[PDB]
C-alpha cells in the first residue's frame, strides 16, 4: 500500500537514481543482490519501506523504479555496476541515438519512437501496487532527453493515471558544469509544458551544490559523484517520510498541502544540514539549534537565491536522527526572534515539523560524514521566481537574434511555441509577484 | 556511435593518412591492424572510427577516393597503407587538372557513384551513423569540386545525418596554380549550404607558423601536415576518448553553430613543437591559429577548448574563465556561456599536455575576404574562365558564388555588430 | 443535501474526464503538426538537391553541344 514509482530520465536522472537508490538500500539493509536479514516476510507484505521496494519470492527487493535515456552508456554502468541485481532487466530501457541536447529531439523525433514502450514498463510496475499514491520524476531542464522525453512523458502520465500525483526532482543548470550553450531553452520549454502536469517540483541549481561540496567539504573540483551524493541526501530526507514510520513522521502529500497554495506556485525551495566532512565531524556534537539554524543560512540552499528579499508562504523542517520535539521548539523560538523571517499576510506562520528517529547513512568511501542528525527545510517562498528570472534572461538574449533556433525548428518545432514558453515564464513570475504583495 | 570518414584529392587523401596514422597511435592500432595497447580508456570509443573484423582487427571506416591513381598507390605504400580495405579505395583513370567543373560536373561525376556504393556499404553496417567527415582541399580539383559534389550526393541520401568536414584553403605563399581562388569560391558555395561544421585548415597559416614560429625557411608539405594532423587529433579527441562534453558531431554542431550558414570554424593547436595558464594564453594566441585571422579583430560568437594530458582541473577552470573575464569585449553578450572546455587524461605522440581550440569567430571573414579580392581580381576582367565554360558551366555561376561568399562576410559582420539591447 | 453530494462527485470525475481528454488532444495535435514541419523540411532540402541535380543534367548535356 502506498505505493511510490521512481521515474529515472536521461544522464543526471539515471546517474542520481544510482546515488539515491544505493543510499535507500543502506538505510533499510539491503544487500547488493536485494537480499534484507531484517525483512522476516518473505514474497511480500505492508511495511513502510514496501512503498518504494517490490519483493519476490527469493528474498529480492526490487526498486519501484524505471530507468530511462535515449544513448546506452549511462544506463549500461547500472547493467555492470555494484547494483546490477537489484534490477529487473525490463526496468533498464535504452535507445540508440540521443537527443543532442535539443529538447525538440527528446521530446518529437527521437521521444516518441520510445515513449509506448516506457509507459508499457510504467504500468506493469503500476499493476504491481495495490494502491498506487504516485510518480517521482528525476531529470535535468538543460538535457534534450531530460527536458524533451520528461514534457512528453509527464504529458502521457496525466493521460494515462489521470490526476494521480507526480513530483519532480528537476536539476537547474549551472555553468560550473555546464554541458550545452542551449540549456536556458530547454529549460523554459520543459518547464513550460511540465508546469499544469507536476504537482509539486524540487528544483536542485548545480551550482549551489557544487558551491556546498566546496565549502563545506572541501573538494577543490567537485565532480557528479561528489554532486549526486549530497543530492541523494536531500532526496532522502524528502522521501524518508513515505520509507519510514515513526509517530512523528508525516507523510509527503501532508507537506504537499501546505507547500502547494495555488497550482501553478508548486516549486519549494529545499534546504539541507549538516554537510560537513569526516575530517570536521571528529567530535563535533552538532545540535538541533545549530542544524536549525544552517537552514536560514542561504549557503546551504539547493537554488541560489535570497529568501530575506522575499515572503514565504509555507515553512516545513523534515528533521532525521536523534532529535526530539523539545529541542526542536528551542531551536524554532530561538529563530523566530533572531531571523528575517516574513510571511505572508493571508498565510498561517507556523513551522510544519516531522520527525523521523532513522539516522542518516552515508555511503562508505563517501566524502560526507556520517552525522546523528540531519534536517531538510522545504520552504514555498517567492524569492524562488529568482532562478525563473535568471533562466528567463538567458533565454531573452539568445532569443532576440535568434540563436540555435534552427536546430528546433528543424525537428518540427515552430517560434510559436518558443515566445508561448517565454509568455507562461512571464505570467510565471508575474504569479510569484502577486502572491508576494500585500493585500486589499 | 560511428563516423565514415573520406578522403578525397591530393591533399585530402595526404592530411587523412596522417590522421589515420595519429590516432591509429593513440589507440594502439598498429599497422596490421592489431590493437597492442596499454590502457581501456583506447578501445571504449574505437568504433567510433573503426570497424572490429575477425581476428580482434581494427580497420579504418575511412573511404579514399581521387581521379589521379598516382596519389592513392603512395598511400597504399605509407606507413599505414594495408590497414585500410581494399575495396574502398576508388581511383579514377583521367586526373583533375585543379579544375573545379571537372571535379563537380563532368569526370568527377563518372566516378561519384562507385564511392557512393562503399559509403552505403559502410553506412549500413553502422549501428547508429553519427555522420560523414570529409578531408580535402579547396584549391585543386577532385578534392574542391567533387569533394562537395559526394557532399550533396551524400546529403540526398543521409539527409538527418551530419556532415563536417576539413577543408583546406589557398594561398600565394604555399601553391603556385593561379585559378584556385575560383575553385575554393565554388566549393564555399557547397560548403555554406551542405555541411554542418567546417574546419577551416589554412595554407596560409600554416606556413606562417612553419616559417616565423617553428623557423623554417623550407617548408615543405610534411611541415604543413604535422600542425594538420596535431590539429585534427586535437578536434576529435572528445569524440574518439569516453568523454563528458561533446561526445558527437551533432551536439558540437548544436553548441558551435548558432546560425545554419555560420558554420566556419578557427581551429587552434599548442604547444607548438609547460604550465595550463601557458597553455590557456597560447591557444587563444592570433599566431596559434590554423586560419589567417586575428581574433582580436572580431568577436567569438561560440568556442570549444579541448586539454589533453594530466592536470588540474580547477585550474583550467579558472584559466578559462581569466580569458573570459579579462577579454570580455571579444566575446559576444547575447550568447551567454558560450565558452565550453573539455578535458582528457590521455596525452597526444611525445608531449606531456596540450590544449586545442575550436573557435566560431566573426573574424573568419578575413579570410573570405582574401580569397574574394583572389577571385575578383581575376573575374573582373573574365581571366581563365575557358576552363570553366569549355566544361559546361556559365557566368551565373560564379556571379552567383561571388555574391554568396559576400553575403556570409555581411553576415559575419552583422553579428560582430549585434548588441544585446 | 445527498442531490447537491452526487453533484459534487460527479463535477470532481468531470473534472479529471476533461483534464485528460484536453492533455490527450494538445498532445496528438501537438505530435501531428510536428510530423507535418520536420517532413516538410526534408521535402525541401531535397527539392533543393535535386534542383541542383537537374542543374548538373544541363552542364553535361550543354557540354555535349559545344563543338
Ligand atoms: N547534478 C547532476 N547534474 C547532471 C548530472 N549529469 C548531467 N547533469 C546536468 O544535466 C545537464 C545536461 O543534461 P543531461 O541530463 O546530461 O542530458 P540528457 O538528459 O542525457 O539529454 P541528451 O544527452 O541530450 O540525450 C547539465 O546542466 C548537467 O550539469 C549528474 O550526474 N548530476
Ligand atoms: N596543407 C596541405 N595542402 C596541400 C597538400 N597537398 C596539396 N595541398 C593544397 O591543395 C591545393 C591543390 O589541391 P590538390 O589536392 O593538389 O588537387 P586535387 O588532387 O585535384 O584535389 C593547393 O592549394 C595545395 O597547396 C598537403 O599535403 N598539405
Ligand atoms: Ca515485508
Ligand atoms: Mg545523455
Amino acid at each position: 500500500m502506498r505505493e511510490c514509482i521512481s521515474i529515472h530520465v536521461g544522464q543526471a536522472g539515471v546517474q542520481i537514481g544510482n546515488a539515491c537508490w544505493e543510499l535507500y538500500c543502506l538505510e533499510h539493509g539491503i544487500q547488493p543482490d536485494g537480499q534484507m536479514p531484517s525483512d522476516k516476510t518473505i514474497g511480500g507484505g505492508d511495511d513502510s519501506f514496501n512503498t518504494f521496494f517490490s519483493e519476490t519470492g527469493a528474498g529480492k527487493h526490487v526498486p519501484r523504479a524505471v530507468f530511462v535515456d535515449l544513448e546506452p552508456t549511462v544506463i549500461d554502468e547500472v547493467r555492470t555496476g555494484t547494483y546490477r541485481q537489484l534490477f529487473h532487466p525490463e526496468q533498464l530501457i535504452t535507445g540508440k541515438e540521443d537527443a543532442a541536447n535539443n529538447y525538440a529531439r527528446g521530446h518529437y523525433t527521437i521521444g516518441k519512437e520510445i515513449i509506448d514502450l516506457v509507459l508499457d514498463r510504467i504500468r506493469k510496475l503500476a499493476d504491481q501496487c495495490t494502491g498506487l499514491q504516485g510518480f517521482l520524476v528525476f531529470h535535468s531542464f538543460g538535457g534534450g532527453t531530460g527536458s524533451g522525453f520528461t514534457s512528453l512523458l509527464m504529458e502521457r502520465l496525466s493521460v494515462d493515471y489521470g490526476k494521480k500525483s507526480k513530483l519532480e526532482f528537476s536539476i537547474y543548470p549551472a555553468p560550473q558544469v555546464s554541458t550545452a550553450v542551449v540549456e536556458p531553452y530547454n529549460s523554459i520549454l520543459t518547464t513550460h509544458t511540465t508546469l499544469e502536469h507536476s504537482d509539486c517540483a524540487f528544483m536542485v541549481d548545480n551550482e549551489a551544490i557544487y558551491d556546498i561540496c566546496r565549502r563545506n567539504l572541501d573538494i577543490e573540483r567537485p565532480t557528479y559523484t561528489n554532486l549526486n551524493r549530497l543530492i541523494s541526501q536531500i532526496v532522502s530526507s524528502i522521501t524518508a517520510s513515505l520509507r519510514f514510520d515513526g509517530a512523528l513522521n508525516v507523510d509527503l502529500t501532508e507537506f504537499q498541502t501546505n507547500l502547494v497554495p495555488y497550482p501553478r506556485i508548486h516549486f519549494p525551495l529545499a534546504t539541507y544540514a549538516p554537510v560537513i566532512s569526516a575530517e570536521k565531524a571528529y567530535h563535533e556534537q552538532l545540535s538541533v539549534a545549530e542544524i536549525t539554524n544552517a537552514c536560514f543560512e542561504p549557503a546551504n540552499q539547493m537554488v541560489k537565491c535570497d529568501p530575506r528579499h522575499g515572503k514565504y508562504m509555507a515553512c516545513c523542517l523534515l528533521y532525521r536522527g536523534d532529535v526530539v520535539p523539545k529541542d526542536v521548539n528551542a531551536a524554532i523560538a530561538t529563530i523566530k526572534t533572531k531571523r528575517s523571517i516574513q510571511f505572508v499576510d493571508w498565510c498561517p506562520t507556523g513551522f510544519k515539523v516531522g520527525i523521523n528517529y532513522q539516522p542518516p547513512t552515508v555511503v562508505p568511501g563517501g566524502d560526507l560524514a556520517k552525522v546523528q542528525r540531519a534536517v531538510c527545510m522545504l520552504s514555498n517562498t517567492t524569492a524562488i521566481a529568482e532562478a525563473w528570472a535568471r533562466l528567463d534572461h538567458k533565454f531573452d538574449l539568445m532569443y532576440a537574434k535568434r540563436a540555435f533556433v534552427h536546430w528546433y525548428v528543424g525537428e518540427g518545432m515552430e517560434e510559436g511555441e518558443f515566445s508561448e514558453a517565454r509568455e507562461d515564464m512571464a505570467a510565471l513570475e508575474k504569479d510569484y509577484e502577486e502572491v508576494g504583495v500585500d493585500s486589499v | 556511435r560511428e563516423i565514415v570518414h573520406i578522403q578525397a584529392g591530393q591533399c585530402g587523401n595526404q592530411i587523412g593518412a596522417k590522421f589515420w596514422e595519429v590516432i591509429s597511435d593513440e589507440h594502439g592500432i598498429d599497422p596490421t591492424g592489431s590493437y597492442h595497447g596499454d590502457s581501456d580508456l583506447q578501445l571504449e570509443r574505437i568504433n567510433v572510427y573503426y570497424n572490429e573484423a575477425t581476428g580482434n582487427k581494427y580497420v579504418p571506416r575511412a573511404i579514399l577516393v581521387d581521379l589521379e591513381p598516382g596519389t592513392m598507390d603512395s598511400v597504399r605504400s605509407g606507413p599505414f597503407g594495408q590497414i585500410f580495405r581494399p575495396d574502398n579505395f576508388v581511383f579514377g583513370q583521367s586526373g583533375a587538372g585543379n579544375n573545379w567543373a571537372k571535379g563537380h560536373y563532368t569526370e568527377g561525376a563518372e566516378l561519384v557513384d562507385s564511392v557512393l556504393d562503399v559509403v552505403r556499404k559502410e553506412s549500413e553496417s553502422c549501428d547508429c551513423l553519427q555522420g560523414f567527415q570529409l578531408t580535402h582541399s579547396l584549391g585543386g580539383g577532385t578534392g574542391s569540386g567533387m569533394g562537395t559534389l559526394l557532399i550533396s550526393k551524400i546529403r540526398e541520401e543521409y539527409p538527418d545525418r551530419i556532415m563536417n568536414t576539413f577543408s583546406v584553403m589557398p594561398s600565394p605563399k604555399v601553391s603556385d596554380t593561379v585559378v584556385e581562388p575560383y575553385n575554393a569560391t565554388l566549393s564555399v558555395h557547397q560548403l555554406v549550404e551542405n555541411t554542418d561544421e567546417t574546419y577551416c585548415i589554412d595554407n596560409e597559416a600554416l606556413y606562417d607558423i612553419c616559417f616565423r614560429t617553428l623557423k623554417l625557411t623550407t617548408p615543405t608539405y610534411g611541415d604543413l601536415n604535422h600542425l594538420v594532423s596535431a590539429t585534427m587529433s586535437g578536434v576529435t579527441t572528445c569524440l574518439r576518448f569516453p568523454g563528458q562534453l561533446n561526445a558527437d558531431l551533432r551536439k558540437l554542431a548544436v553548441n558551435m553553430v548558432p546560425f545554419p550558414r555560420l558554420h566556419f570554424f578557427m581551429p587552434g593547436f599548442a604547444p607548438l613543437t609547460l604550465t595550463v595558464p601557458e597553455l590557456t594564453q597560447q591557444m587563444f594566441d592570433s599566431k596559434n591559429m590554423m586560419a589567417a585571422c586575428d581574433p582580436r579583430h572580431g568577436r567569438y560568437l561560440t568556442v570549444a577548448a579541448i586539454f589533453r594530458g594530466r592536470m588540474s582541473m580547477k585550474e583550467v577552470d579558472e584559466q578559462m574563465l581569466n580569458v573570459q573575464n579579462k577579454n570580455s569585449s571579444y566575446f559576444v553578450e547575447w550568447i551567454p556561456n558560450n565558452v565550453k572546455t573539455a578535458v582528457c587524461d590521455i596525452p597526444p605522440r611525445g608531449l606531456k599536455m596540450s590544449a586545442t581550440f575550436i573557435g566560431n569567430s566573426t573574424a573568419i571573414q578575413e579570410l573570405f575576404k582574401r580569397i574574394s579580392e583572389q577571385f575578383t581580381a581575376m573575374f573582373r576582367r573574365k581571366a581563365f574562365l575557358h576552363w570553366y565554360t569549355g566544361e559546361g558551366m556559365d557566368e551565373m555561376e560564379f556571379t552567383e558564388a561571388e555574391s554568396n561568399m559576400n553575403d556570409l562576410v555581411s553576415e559575419y559582420q552583422q553579428y560582430q555588430d549585434a548588441t544585446a539591447d | 443535501k445527498r442531490e447537491h453530494e452526487r453533484e459534487v462527485i460527479q463535477k470532481a470525475i468531470e473534472e479529471n474526464n476533461n483534464f485528460i481528454k484536453m492533455a490527450k488532444e494538445k498532445l496528438a495535435q501537438k505530435m501531428e503538426s510536428n510530423k507535418e514541419n520536420r517532413e516538410a523540411h526534408l521535402a525541401a532540402m531535397l527539392e533543393r538537391l535535386q534542383e541542383k541535380d537537374k542543374h548538373a543534367e544541363e552542364v553535361r548535356k550543354n557540354k555535349e553541344l559545344k563543338e
